């Protein structure tokens, strides 16, 4: 076998680090590298800075300038809230310097103080030695920005120069005569980018100027690319006003720019294995079962120094740039191999306390994973993310072709494909029309490592890869340490459109798409069959609007125990029971579907639009993780969102958090006060419609009506019966506070409803028809429909506020139940403690509708409703009627 | 102007 000295010397050209097991000899030539990058930084800065003044403020209007290659580019002027406002680039041999903003109108004025400093600059980007005069009327052209104002600018700093008079950006002979090329944003050319990159290697030294303040510029960001430059982020300095103080030394300001964007004491913490034994657990929160440790101190700016080098690497992986297809990117390189290294050693679990040396830079080697190369190495130990199965996938040694709808403008939605671990894939997209694409890999959100609690650093940190972006027609070649499922991010697509999508080199995880109508007959026994294969750790589903990814042991666990192995039941239920039952309690458009005839005759009745597209199209993919861990608890609302006991069509949570994506401001009492009340119509929807079909009793004990009823009595006695039965009821701010007392209230219409169309069957109907009313409030031109919606009184379209201290809620609600109901329903929500506005309590007395008497529906049981009792309660508080 | 936060 060769040694890992000639492994690593190999390593470094290809990006192979599949052999690559010494981490501490990698890290030992990283701190050569860096230590060597060092030295240069430090000779040059000194000869620049000699002991001249820092100062130098930017202001709100201006943008960061950062390095990007730290071998090289560096900052030359970094703020004291550590923002760099100006960088030196060496890029391919050449010589640049750019600010974030015009620092050459400000010479003689806010900005005098740095004049001095700036002539060295001068003169080192002339004649490459910051102490050596530039000659009488040297050549300088000035593109993009105005001349005359740039030339006295330089003439401020003590500098003689003569105008160029030529493009020394877009003219090659110009360039070849002029002695320094200023740039601003003004510019224009073909090929902007390249354009720069090409004076800078043939010598034309640059001095690049921000002229937008704190905006972005597009024209900017290409010129700072060709000098390997970066853009800051959106906004610039506008929030920090960062700058440099008079009181700044030569000495400090050399000492951060000589680290920068290669942290030399975490290089010798690497080298020396010398991580912290001393941190203070004691000071860890848990919350739901998940602990954090933000508030232990030094571990943050420990976080933040790691999260720095994960920023700067994943912005290559980001532009799809493998590293190791680009000249001078050593110390990138050995970053990057290191991690490799530490991958191949990793070993899990790891515990915070019993396992500091390990976990800590473990933690590290996690931050650094460079996606975009043509070979690499697979880590070891996949932990609890996934094992043998995963590793040993059989990959397509051909090309595949793939079509994929993108439904939304904005998503992702899963391709069907994963890479393996340590595997080279290559994707190209084609066909994309005026979509932007990138491939992203895994779903999983940061907050499944439990790397905090005690012994749970069991699986990566950053499991999902970084966006990697995809131009139209051009492949891009990809190796994944852990191995993934393969995503599509997408923008500015048009809902419907089709991408194609080749890939080589990819495995195939077990993979359902079903569409609601058509033949899913073959693709559901393809997908059993990859089931019992039990080749793969991971699986998707896609279901209409629905897209689950999944381990599989969680979900052939939900199918075992819960469906006794029947799969084909499973994905009926999957299908029919949860997904359609939510979304057509929430009355979408669903294709092939009509609206059942009660609520067809309603909405006709009404005059409603109840089938349109524009009003009633479905939402975007809802994503469902299933995995090992979740984000917060043991399931964490979003979208995804997480479970982890597996997938259960009958499931109480699964219905709650979808339902948490189709809740609505308009709908809701009291705001977020119903936060974790509105959305409990569909899981309780769901329960009884179980019971009705199957004759299966699920949590029949949610909906507390006798309490509710208590409650109620008790404020009721009150000077103010509203304010009085409020306060018990509404007021606790607990986000889960009188949970199932609050879920009586959105039962009440349901009863009401069932027995007001005199058909059991059609009470949760009021939902789906709130639901229809809600989104053409929403969404309809308000002149022509406010009369058919109930809301002819209202000059404009109502709020949609969902603060708990608003009516918007409360409002829309008697308003939608009154016009429906066709009864004035304020003496229930007064008996409910529900306070509406004067505006709508116009409305409902402009209905001329006769009173319905405060009422109560009582039950002692929450899915049965044939037991349910109906109280008068507009002559006192009759008693409980059960026994 | 102003960014938005
Ligand atoms: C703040 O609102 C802005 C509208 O005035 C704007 O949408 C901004 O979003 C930013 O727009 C930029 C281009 O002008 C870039 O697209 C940038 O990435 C994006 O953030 C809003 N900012 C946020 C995110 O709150
Ligand atoms: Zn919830």
């Amino acid at each position: 076998m060769a040694t890992q000295e000639e492994i690593l010397d190999a390593a470094l050209v290809s990006g192979d680090s599949s052999q690559l097991t010494d981490s501490h000899l990698v890290a030992l030539r990283l701190q050569q590298q860096v230590e060597r990058i060092r030295q240069t930084r430090t000779q040059l800065l000194d000869g620049l800075y000699q002991n001249l003044s820092q100062a130098y403020d930017p202001g709100a209007a201006s943008m960061w300038v950062l390095p990007a290659n730290p071998d090289n580019t560096l900052p030359f002027l970094i703020g004291d809230k550590g923002r760099v406002l100006a960088s030196l680039s060496l890029e391919a041999g050449g010589r640049g310097l750019a600010y974030g903003t015009n620092v050459l109108t400000q010479l003689s004025g806010t900005n005098a103080a740095h004049a001095p400093l700036l002539k060295r600059a001068v003169q080192w980007l002339v004649n490459g030695d910051p102490g050596a005069a530039t000659a009488k009327d040297f050549k300088v052209s000035v593109v993009g920005v105005d001349k005359t104002a740039a030339l006295n600018g330089l003439k401020s700093a003590g500098l003689q120069p003569a105008d160029a008079a030529c493009n020394a950006l877009t003219d090659a002979s110009c360039a070849s005569t002029s002695k320094l090329l200023v740039l601003g944003n003004g510019a224009s050319a073909a090929s902007l980018s390249a354009t720069v990159r090409a004076r800078l290697q043939a010598g034309l030294p640059i001095l690049f100027v921000h002229t937008n303040g704190w905006n972005q510029s597009s024209t900017g960001q290409q010129i700072l690319a060709g000098l390997g430059l970066q853009e800051g982020p959106y906004g610039g300095n506008y929030w920090d006003k960062d700058r440099v103080p008079s009181s700044r030394t030569r000495t400090r300001s050399v000492e951060l720019g000589g680290a920068y964007g290669q942290d030399p004491a975490l290089v010798q913490q690497i080298v020396d294995g010398s991580w912290r034994t001393d941190y203070d657990w004691s000071k860890c929160t848990s919350y739901v079962g998940r602990t954090t440790c933000d508030d232990v101190p030094g571990l943050s700016d420990f976080s933040k120094r790691v999260d720095v080098l994960k920023g700067a690497l994943d912005a290559y992986n980001q532009k799809a740039q493998n590293l190791f297809a680009l000249p001078g990117t050593t110390s990138l390189r050995l970053w990057l191999l290191w991690a490799d290294a530490v991958r191949q050693n990793i070993r899990y679990p790891m515990d915070k306390a019993a396992d500091t040396a390990r976990f800590q830079e473990t933690f590290v080697a996690d931050a650094i994973v460079g996606y975009v190369r043509e070979a690499g190495a697979a880590q070891k130990e996949l932990g609890s993310y996934a094992g043998q199965r995963q590793q040993s996938m059989p990959v397509s040694g051909s090309e595949e072709t793939l079509t994929l709808t993108l439904p939304s403008a904005q998503g992702f939605t899963a391709i069907g494909r994963m890479a393996a671990p340590g595997k080279r894939l290559s994707i190209r997209i084609e066909d994309a029309g005026q979509a932007s694409l990138a491939v992203g890999l895994n779903t999983q959100r940061i907050g499944s490592t439990r790397l905090w609690n005690t012994r749970q650093y069991d699986r990566p940190r950053f499991l999902k890869s970084p966006d990697i972006k995809l131009q139209a027609n051009q492949s891009v070649a990809l190796v994944s340490p852990y191995g993934g499922l393969l995503q599509l991010v997408y923008s500015g697509a048009t809902p419907g459109q089709t991408v194609t999508v080749k890939v080589t080199g990819a495995a195939s995880q077990p993979f359902l798409d079903i569409q609601p109508g058509e033949d899913s007959s073959q693709a559901i026994a393809d997908f059993i069959q990859a089931l019992d294969a039990d080749k793969a750790d991971w699986l998707e589903i896609r279901s209409g609007s629905v897209e689950v990814h999944a381990k599989v042991e969680k979900v052939r666990g939900s199918i075992d125990k819960d469906y006794g192995g029947d799969v084909q039941r499973f994905i009926r239920e999957l299908n029919e029971v949860f997904i359609d039952d939510a979304y057509t309690l929430a009355g979408f458009a669903i294709p092939n579907q009509a609206k059942t005839p009660a609520i067809q005759q309603e909405c006709a009745a009404r005059g409603w639009d109840c089938d349109s597209e524009t009003l009633h199209k479905l939402p975007g993919t809802q994503h469902i993780n299933v995995d090992q861990y979740a984000q917060c608890g043991g399931g964490c609302s979003g979208n995804p969102y997480d479970q982890t006991w597996g997938l259960n069509p009958r499931g109480w949570g699964e219905s709650h958090q979808l339902g948490h994506n189709l809740q609505v401001n308009r709908l809701k009492v009291y705001g977020g006060r119903s936060g974790e009340i509105s959305n409990q119509i569909f899981p309780l929807h769901k329960d009884w419609r179980v019971l009705r079909e199957f004759g299966q009793n699920l949590d029949d004990t949610r909906v507390n009506y006798r309490n509710a009823y208590n409650l109620i009595v008790a404020g009721r006695a009150e000077a103010d019966p509203l304010a009085g039965v409020y306060k018990r009821l509404w007021e606790d701010p607990g986000t889960y506070a009188l949970n199932g007392e609050r879920m009586a209230f959105y039962t009440q219409w349901v009863h009401y409803w069932a027995d007001l169309k005199n058909d059991p069957l059609q009470g949760w109907d009021i939902w789906t028809l709130l639901y229809l009313h809600q989104r053409q409030v929403d969404k309809s031109d308000w002149d022509a429909n406010k009369a058919a919606l109930g809301y002819g009184t209202y000059a404009q379209r109502p709020g949609n506020s969902g603060d708990a201290s608003s009516t918007d809620g409360n409002d829309n609600l008697l308003l939608g139940l009154s016009w429906l109901t066709q009864r004035d329903q304020r003496p229930t929500f007064a008996l409910w403690g529900i306070r509406t506005s004067a505006a709508a309590q116009a409305q409902v007395a402009a209905y001329g509708f006769a009173e319905q008497p405060a009422f109560f529906y009582a039950n002692n049981r929450t899915n049965e409703y044939s037991t349910v009792k109906l109280l008068d309660m507009s002559q006192g508080s009759p008693a409980w009627p059960f026994p | 102007e102003a960014p938005s936060a």
